[PDB]
RNA sequence: CCAGACCGUCUCCUCAUGGUCAAUCAAGACUAUGUAGGGAAUUUUUGGA
């Protein structure tokens, strides 16, 4: 079976220096200064919505990083 | 094989609650003249449970008259000693030193218990001697209690003992078969003991709490 | 420059440390023995001058150091 | 110790250090055992029972701690779980967990409490029940002792 | 379609039924699987069913490649890299593994030591192991990416049946999921090795189509003892709303029928079934001593059983167990037993590698075994008096 | 010789003796309080002490509850015995296997001669000085044992023998392969099932 | 799993405390106890910046 389809782009690819001044320090080793392809719909999710929240994606795909946010996002109030 | 007869034992012994749920005796006539035991279900069961299947154990027990009756023996406290059994022999340690302890305004040396696994009517050179040995001119008129052990069922042997075994004793310690033989039944005089419970009793134990030294064959 | 969570002065004996005085003349030495003052032997050593903007050097001892006028001691590189 | 075939509780009597240096095998080192020795829990426990009714039965209980504390070695405090058994020891008449703390080792420290009786057992009563004082960390502490019964005649 | 590297999925087929061909037939599958890709420069893994499997493929696939080729997978020179692997082969590597190590197509299982399995973790990391055969711990831990990813095998021994099942979808998947590195490669080589029958199965599952179904009416009886303790549930009623937010409800709610419903127009939103439920999980645990309960009346409360298995996360059949097989007059030999019995030990099984070392232990071991060395409640034993 | 190696392949010589032993050692477990015993022992011997023979050793010791009280040298089957000329506490026995062939067939006689020597022998390492030789002849499959008794043991040794000798695994692998060799059968049935 | 907040999870040096050794006619190295002290004002850690 070949590879799976690489994916449609609609959408911003979320980067580091668009967050606060202390969020900044989240991704110290930014290597892409850029948000993978599913971060990207997540990201203001997470910043935005006290919500109960749901991520169904790929097996080692920012699982960690997310997480990482979620509770950046908790620490903020 | 000294490595699988101790197993094998050790693990029979999970069943010997077992032994307790028949007990019988072949019912001597009760006389008063003689002086008669009252022996309790408890510290019987006990004793089973401390014993071995093959090895002879066995303790000292003690007690007092009551004032219902002064010739009844009422077994309060057992006694149990030092020591080194065998299939069918037992090496045992003095008369224990008891005075130091509470609840002992007075009890007199009762006799001794062991168990075994041959249905007698009298007791043996092995035991004979022990006994002989125990109470040489301490007491004559002390008793044993033979416990007859088998899977199933346990049967209270209770015994005497007149002058002349004594003397045996003290000339035939160690060997000695044909002397036994030569004995033979006499003189084990089939004194009286009961199973009750009505009355309860307690054990005393040795400073270190290892009674039974089978492999601390130095110690 | 690498040196360990170091815990004590016994765990961390004959390593090459940097020395500091009173007046602020700059050491270098492996420390081989301990002392209540720390008057810490060193293996070798190297002194240095900074007068009352840039660092000099000499080298006349391999020393017994005594410890009125120390400041604090700072590990350099580990031997072997 | 393991191969020297000894009851543990000999030693701990042992009170000279020289003693227990004697003792061990080894003439060094008897002082560092004997302040260790010290270190292990040691109780020189009492009990008087006393019945309060027919049914009801009063326990006072005299647990005095002998050991000397180290918060390292034995850290917060040491739980020491007492059991009320019967002469045999086949059932448990009652039970209680109890922290001796730092401030407890040493003083007389008294333990009380209550049991309800069986019927039978209320009828005719034993030689002496078995309270038993047992360490959840210590090994061999279990120090158990003879709660009397010798004519305790009930009103 | 939105991961890092894309997964590259591949199935072998195996038309052969007969376990002596079929076996060799699914070896030869996997070794030109692994020349197709070592010639690439393409790092692998070999997941298998078993731990005793995994030395032996290795050792098979150690004589295939020496025959052919010894060089492509040792290519380099070897000056430092020999040193390295002298440093890091003969240290503790005990289970004649070693030899696995020093070939370059070395294992990793259950069964290795923690010490070993390190090394073995590392020894891909640091950049040396080619193949890596493997039991399925790999997946489920680490982290540990490797190009091409085999999975050899269909029939798994679970203990929960007592019969060889197929491979379950969650753990495959999970298989699958480490492949070609997110951070290095571009693309993953995703294989299953596999009966020809069973692939129709495997494609469905392989496309993500089986869902996530609750496994809850086993480990429902516990929870609800906990929740008990804890002191909320003093109804059915309560129960039943407790079960409500849970997801084996809404499981139930999306499609009954298979989940022991009776029909859908009667409950509602299960208003019975819970209800049923409930009533089912509070005979046992009455039973049990557990908790308290009647028919009618309705009544609920927590007994100190109940409040033990809470507190120590006992299993409820574990629970049991141990009130029957505790006793008056239960000795030193029959705890030991009691223990074993213990049913998070039902998972637990001897093996032949295992079994030397029980046979040296069980002569000289202190505390006596009623039963005997094939039993694993005796191995058990044995494990906690060493 | 070819023949003889068929049969004895797989150390069949070795487990066979090894087989016996074994039996010897549950037979015993199986009445050893009527006989006064102790402990049966199995000596941990050297794989070669079976087909070496030119010395021997103890296979099986033994120890008493209390004392034997044990009779002169003798054979296996014979109604007249003491037990009223030496003692013991510790006996042993030895299972000697060896091929007979017709002249030198005769078991009984060998035991008797072997039990003679290995005693006085010093490279013989029995433990005690009282015990017993029990001697299998494979290639008759006629047993005989000689050497000392105490009361009830005699029977029992025979009952095992006998026993043995119908039931003994090693030895029935032993005449299988000899039927082999020699393609003898037992009828069963002559028509095909 | 089970103890934890009313509570000192952990010490660099000298002396004493008792047990040892290595020893010469009355003196040193080692485990351990904190029950001792550390402005013995000057040879150091409590004042020549």
């Amino acid at each position: 079976i070949p590879a799976p389809s690489k994916p449609v782009i609609d959408y911003e690819l979320k980067e580091i220096t668009s967050l606060p001044d202390w969020c900044q320090e989240a991704f110290p080793s930014s290597e892409t200064t850029s948000l993978n392809p599913i971060q990207s719909k997540v990201f203001h999710a997470a910043f935005e919505g006290d919500s109960n929240m749901l991520i169904c994606a790929p097996t080692g795909s920012g699982k960690t990083n997310i997480a990482l946010l979620t509770v950046l996002k908790a620490l903020s109030h | 094989s000294s490595k699988n007869e101790w197993r094998k034992s050790a693990i029979a012994n999970t069943l010997l609650y077992l032994r307790l749920k028949n007990i019988y005796v072949s019912a001597d006539d009760f006389v008063e003249e003689q002086n008669v035991y009252v022996l309790p279900k408890n510290l019987l069961k006990k004793f089973i449970e401390i014993s071995d299947v093959k090895i002879q154990v066995a303790a000292f027990i003690y007690g007092m008259s009551a004032k219902d009756h002064p010739k009844v023996k009422e077994i309060k406290t057992v006694v149990l000693v030092p020591q080194l059994g065998h299939v069918g022999s037992v090496q045992i340690s003095n008369i224990p030193d008891i005075g130091d302890l509470p609840d002992t305004e007075g009890l007199e040396l009762l006799g001794w218990i062991h168990t075994q696994t041959e249905e007698l009517k009298f007791m043996a050179a092995s035991e004979v001697a022990t006994h002989s040995k125990l109470f040489a001119d301490k007491k004559r008129d002390c008793i044993d209690i033979s416990i007859f052990s088998t899977p199933g069922s346990v049967s209270l042997s209770a015994y005497n003992l007149t002058d002349e075994g004594y003397q045996w004793g003290e000339e035939n310690k160690d060997i000695m078969n044909v002397l036994s033989e030569g004995f033979e039944p006499t003189f084990s005089t089939h004194a009286q003991l009961l199973l009750s419970d009505r009355i309860t009793g307690n054990f005393i134990i040795p400073s270190g709490n290892v009674w039974n030294y089978t492999f601390m064959g130095t110690a | 420059i690498q040196v360990a969570h170091s815990s004590r002065l016994a765990n961390l004996i004959d390593y090459k440390l940097r020395v500091l005085t009173q007046d602020g003349r700059v050491y270098i030495g492996q420390l081989m023995a301990f002392d209540k003052h720390m008057n810490l032997v060193l293996n070798e050593c190297i002194e240095e001058r900074v007068p009352k903007i840039k660092v000099e050097k000499r080298v006349l001892g391999l020393t017994i150091l005594r410890g009125e006028q120390i400041l604090s001691t700072v590990v350099e590189d580990k031997p072997l | 110790l393991e191969a020297s075939t000894v009851p543990w509780g000999d030693y701990l009597q042992l009170e000279t250090p020289a003693e227990v240096g004697r003792a061990i095998r080894s003439e060094k080192y008897g002082k560092q055992v004997y302040d260790l020795l010290k270190r292990f829990p040691k109780m020189s426990v009492t009990c008087n029972a006393q019945p309060i009714t027919r049914s009801v039965m009063r326990f006072n209980i005299e647990i005095i701690a002998d050991w000397i504390w180290d918060m390292n070695v034995h850290g917060s405090l040491e739980p020491f779980l007492l059991m009320l058994e019967d002469t045999d020891g086949d059932s448990i008449l009652y039970y209680d967990v109890l922290f001796i703390t730092p401030d407890i080792v040493g003083h007389e420290f008294t333990l009380s409490f209550t049991y309800e009786l069986k019927q039978h057992n209320q009828n005719n009563l034993p030689p002496n029940f078995f309270l038993t004082l047992i360490s959840e960390n210590w090994w061999h502490s279990e120090f158990e002792i003879p709660v009397s019964f010798n004519g305790f005649k009930l009103p | 379609s939105f991961r890092p590297c894309p997964l590259s999925q591949q199935f072998c087929g195996i038309k052969e039924r007969n376990s002596l061909k079929k076996l060799k037939a699914m070896n030869d599958a996997c070794y030109e699987k692994v020349l197709e890709s070592i010639n690439e420069g393409n790092q692998i893994i070999v997941f298998v069913h078993s731990r005793k499997e995994t030395s032996r493929t290795a050792t098979w696939l150690k004589n295939k490649f020496a025959e052919e080729n010894i060089t492509h997978k040792l290519t380099k020179n070897d000056a430092g890299s020999k040193q390295i692997l002298k440093t890091e082969a003969a240290n503790v590597l005990d289970p004649s593994l070693r030899k696995l190590i020093e070939s370059g197509i070395g294992t990793h299982h259950a069964g290795l030591t923690r010490s070993d399995r390190s090394l073995s973790e590392d020894l891909f990391a640091d950049g040396l192991l080619q193949v890596l055969v493997c039991t399925a711990t790999l997946a489920w831990g680490v982290n540990l990416p490797a190009h091409t990813v085999i999975i050899k095998g269909t029939d798994v021994y679970s203990p929960e049946k007592g019969s060889w099942e197929q491979l379950s979808p969650q753990d495959v998947l999970q298989m699958l999921g480490r492949a070609g590195r997110p951070r290095y490669d571009t693309f993953g080589e995703g294989i299953i090795i596999t009966d020809q029958s069973n692939v129709q199965y495997y494609l469905s599952v392989l496309n993500q189509q089986l869902p996530i179904e609750s496994q809850f009416v086993s480990k429902l009886v516990d929870n609800l003892n906990a929740e008990v303790v804890a002191g909320n549930i003093k109804c059915r009623n309560d129960a039943v709303n407790w079960l409500a937010y849970t997801y084996l409800y809404v499981r139930m709610l999306a499609s009954p029928m298979l989940y022991k419903v009776p029909d859908i127009s009667s409950d509602g939103q299960l208003k019975k079934f819970r209800e049923s439920l409930v009533h089912s999980a509070l005979c046992i645990l009455k039973e049990q001593e557990l908790v308290l309960y009647d028919a009618e009346n309705d009544v609920i409360e927590a007994t100190d059983l109940g409040n033990i298995a809470s507190s120590f996360y006992i299993n409820h059949a574990s629970m049991d167990v141990y009130n029957r097989e505790l006793d008056e007059h239960t000795t030193q030999i029959d705890l030991f037993r009691i223990f074993s019995m213990s049913e998070e030990f039902k998972y637990v099984s001897v093996r032949y590698e295992e079994k030397r070392e029980l046979k040296q232990l069980l002569e000289k071991a202190p505390i006596p075994i009623r039963e005997d060395i094939d039993d694993p409640l005796a191995k058990v034993n044995v494990l906690l008096q060493s | 010789k070819i023949s003889l190696i068929q049969i004895f392949r797989a150390h069949l010589w070795q487990k066979i003796h090894e087989s016996i032993v074994f039996d010897i050692c549950q037979i015993l477990d199986g009445e050893l309080d009527v006989l006064q015993i102790e402990s049966v022992t199995k000596e941990t011997v050297h794989p070669r002490k079976s087909y070496k023979m030119n010395s021997s050793a103890a296979d099986i010791t033994m120890e008493s509850v209390h004392e034997w009280e044990v009779s002169k040298p003798s054979l296996l089957h014979e109604t007249n015995d003491s037990f009223k000329g030496l003692i013991t506490n510790k006996m042993w026995f030895d299972v000697q296997l060896r091929y007979g062939d017709y002249d030198s067939h005769d078991i009984s006689r060998y035991v008797r001669a072997k039990f003679l020597d290995y005693t006085t022998d010093n490279v013989s390492m029995y433990p005690s000085p009282t015990g017993v030789m029990i001697g299998i002849d494979l290639a008759y499959n006629m047993y005989d044992a000689y050497g000392n008794w105490f009361n009830g043991l005699k029977p029992l040794i025979q009952n095992s023998m006998r026993t043995i000798m119908k039931a003994n695994p090693a030895l029935y692998v032993l005449r299988e392969r000899i039927r082999k060799g020699l393609q003898i059968y037992q009828s069963s049935v002559q028509e095909p099932f």
